[PDB]
């Protein structure tokens, strides 16, 4: 049972439900394409965010929209929580909230092939 | 429930199954073996040294990478065994009576793969080429069910049943 | 014999109603009634009818 | 897209993806063999989480000769222009949320299939 | 709790057609005990009463 | 597979090479023809239809 | 006027913001000082974060990327015109900086997601024939299977045989 103003409006109750329900990356994710993108700004799938931003192996991960909104999430918290999952083992070069695709790009820095696979599961 | 035709050998309830989870591995519960074995190791013991050559039996269309990337996890999971002989060792090392000498083990694992498993296809001296086809069919059909390309079988359905009348009972 | 006519009329209307639910779902216009798949909203509508 | 299995040329075995240290390129080597062949895809492993499948790729044309399968004359073909067509639902496991119908042209040597 | 299931391949009986969700095709008995039950709906009635 | 099914059923009617007790099942969706001659299969007699008329003429 | 800064990272951020504001020559037609405006946007970002860490660099990069977006030239025009003050632009979210088309698309998707997650109201025939024994209101819904009645005001349920 909800407390305050949340109790009335369907809008402000909706975010409480989001805040209880188990949302993994799997719910939001669409397509997982590991790529041997040898320079980050090469963008072997055509993207611009790296060029402005700037290991030889990448995880292009393209997200969902109508799943991303319906829970009211931005890549800011997603990338920070993936970082909180793996510490200094990884980085993410997330998209912007203007673009059409919802791409993520992961690289290692500090048996290599399967590892990207290993961490993506 | 493979059976030949009213043989002194009973029916062998083979199972070929997909594990839950690398992920996505596939195993044969062969008869009289202590435990289930990955399906690729079965076809290796059957006499297929090549990788290319095993998958032609299990995947009919090489043009859909959909089914390709599905068997990889098991195909990776057998790279240590390449010849027939080491392959036999692998099944023979898991009989109810495992043989003390290596050749005993091979002699076992050659016998189970010719008389025990899939009898209905044949129990002859060389039937591996047709035992290969039917096993690839069972894997093929599991891959179809797993891809969701085909509906699961109903155990209650009376077409999936037979009646032991006064003939078969006797 | 009037009740028979009412029943038959009701029944035909019902059979008729379900055909449009089938048309909508067959042409992808039956929108998932919140808290349901497609295949559930359908079944609900039908059973309601 | 996808990646396929690319087979060895010596042993006819499965090629693994391998990065060339000190030319900075992507290779395909063997296990059994010492066979190095040069990649082109620049793509290793792909995964459709949405599992987006088009059903018209799985539909065979042979369906049209099904006695037990409803027949219309209200949707005509597009290649030939026949009037008859059979129709069925996805008939698939893993159907996400769809009761969409699929058609096949009921005329031999055509087997054109479509969705409306 | 559901309607009559697709016991055969995408249909309830052999009399019906593949992918038939209609009232008659999934167990909706439309007769009365006075009028009697169609053969198909006899069966379905049995299925339910089981 | 359209030549086999039409041929197998003609024999299974004409009582010669395929005995009456055999069942031949054609799966359309998957490319499979299944035949059973074995024992214990429950079956029942049906009238045959051709065009949309019965083979059971008044003769 | 933005204070002068001696920090090499902050100076490079001001230069990159000014270069983003020059994208498409809109500053010439408006006659806005893009160097001063780039300095004010950087200063407002620095006042919030008070450090030159990856958080600050990510924030500056996000603003540069949104100002350079070829799909949203209106954002850069609105910043150059002073419709969006430098301090507000320095706090605005990636959702608030989006194109009007992308904002309306997100609003529609959010509204549809909310509509889909709304439970179907339980059906029945609404009637004023029944008075609720608890709240004495007449707003009731009935269904016959025996007549089952629910009061829509207090949730009280009862039946008639
Ligand atoms: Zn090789
Ligand atoms: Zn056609």
């Amino acid at each position: 049972f909800l407390l305050g103003q949340s109790a009335r409006d369907a809008e402000r109750a909706k975010d409480i439900l989001c805040r209880l329900e188990h949302t993994t990356l799997r719910k939001v994710t669409a397509n997982t394409a590991i790529y041997y993108d040898p320079n980050p700004q090469s963008t072997v799938v055509a993207e611009d965010q790296e060029w402005v931003n700037v290991s030889p192996w990448l995880l292009r991960v393209e997200l969902d929209r109508k799943h991303m909104t319906d829970r009211k999430l931005t890549m800011e918290q997603i990338a920070e929580k993936i970082n909180a999952g793996f510490g200094d083992d990884l980085n993410c070069i997330f998209n912007d909230d203007n673009a059409e695709k919802l791409v993520l790009r992961i690289r290692i820095m500090n048996d290599d092939d399967v590892f990207l696979r290993c961490i993506e599961s | 429930r493979s059976c030949l035709e009213n043989s002194s050998r009973p029916t062998s309830t083979i199972w070929v199954s997909m594990l839950a989870r690398i992920g996505q591995r596939i195993v044969a519960t062969l008869p009289y073996i202590k435990q289930e074995v990955p399906i690729i190791i079965v076809f290796r013991a059957l006499g297929f040294v090549s990788d290319r050559d095993i998958l032609e039996h299990i995947i009919y269309d090489f043009e859909d990478p959909e089914m390709m990337e599905m068997v990889k996890p098991s195909l990776d999971e057998a790279f240590v065994i390449q010849e027939q002989n080491v392959a036999l060792n692998f099944i023979g090392s898991r009989g109810a009576k495992p043989g003390v000498t290596k050749e005993k083990r091979i002699k076992y694992a050659k016998e189970v793969l010719q008389k025990e498993m899939l009898p209905h296809v044949g129990v002859s001296d060389f039937c591996e080429t047709k035992k290969a086809y039917f096993l690839g069919y069972m894997v093929h059909r599991l891959l179809l069910a797993a891809l969701g390309r085909r509906e699961l079988d109903d155990r209650d359905h009376y077409g999936n049943k037979r009646l032991d009348l006064a003939g078969p009972l006797l | 014999s009037k009740t028979y006519q009412d029943i038959q009329n009701t029944i035909k209307k019902a059979k008729q109603d379900v055909i449009e639910v089938i048309e909508k779902a067959h042409n992808n216009e039956l929108e998932p009634t919140p808290g349901n798949t497609l295949r559930q909203t359908f079944e609900n509508q039908v059973n309601r009818i | 897209g996808f990646v396929g299995i690319r087979f060895c040329q010596e042993c006819n075995n499965m090629l693994y993806p391998k990065e060339d240290k000190e030319n900075r390129i992507l290779l395909y080597a063997c296990r059994n063999c010492d066979y190095q062949q040069e990649a082109d895809n620049s793509c290793i492993y792909v995964n459709k989480i949405t599992h987006e499948v088009d059903e018209l790729t799985q539909i065979i044309a042979d369906v049209s000769q099904d006695p037990t399968l409803p027949r219309t004359e209200d949707h005509p073909c597009q290649k030939c222009g026949h009037k008859e067509a059979v129709f069925f639902q996805s008939h698939s496991a893993r159907a996400e949320d769809a009761m969409r119908l699929y058609y096949v042209c009921t005329a031999p040597h055509c087997g054109h299939r479509w969705t409306e | 709790g559901k309607r009559i299931p697709f016991g055969f391949k995408h249909r309830t009986l052999p009399h019906f057609i593949k992918d038939d969700y209609g009232p008659e095709s999934r167990g909706f008995v439309e007769n009365s005990y006075l009028a009697g039950l169609t053969p198909t709906e006899f069966f379905f009635h049995a299925m339910g009463g089981r | 597979p359209e030549q086999l099914m039409n041929t197998l059923r003609k024999l299974r009617r004409q009582m010669d090479i395929i005995v009456s007790e055999v069942s031949m099942i054609r799966d359309i969706r998957e490319r499979e023809i299944r035949i059973y001659t074995d024992a214990g299969r429950i079956c029942r007699p049906l009238l045959i239809v051709e065009k949309q008329k019965l083979l059971l003429k008044k003769r | 006027r933005a204070p002068s800064t001696s920090d090499s990272v902050r100076l490079k951020c001001r230069e990159m913001l000014a270069a983003a504001l020059r994208t498409g020559d809109d500053y010439i037609a408006i006659g806005a000082d893009e160097e001063e405006l780039g300095s004010q946007i950087e200063e407002a970002i620095y006042q919030e974060i008070r450090n030159t860490d990856m958080k600050y660099k990510n924030r500056v990069r996000s603003r540069i990327s949104n100002l350079k977006d070829a799909k949203n030239p209106n954002l850069r025009k609105n910043v150059l015109c002073g419709n969006i003050p430098p301090d507000l632009f320095a706090r605005m979210t990636a959702e608030e900086m989006a194109s009007d088309e992308l904002k309306e698309m997100r609003k529609n998707l959010t509204k549809e997601a909310i509509r889909e997650h709304q439970m179907a109201k339980t059906g029945g025939t609404q009637t004023d024939l029944f008075t609720c024994g608890k709240c004495k209101k007449k707003n009731c819904t009935y269904t016959q299977v025996t007549t089952f009645v629910v009061c829509n005001e207090c949730g009280n349920r009862w039946k008639f045989c």
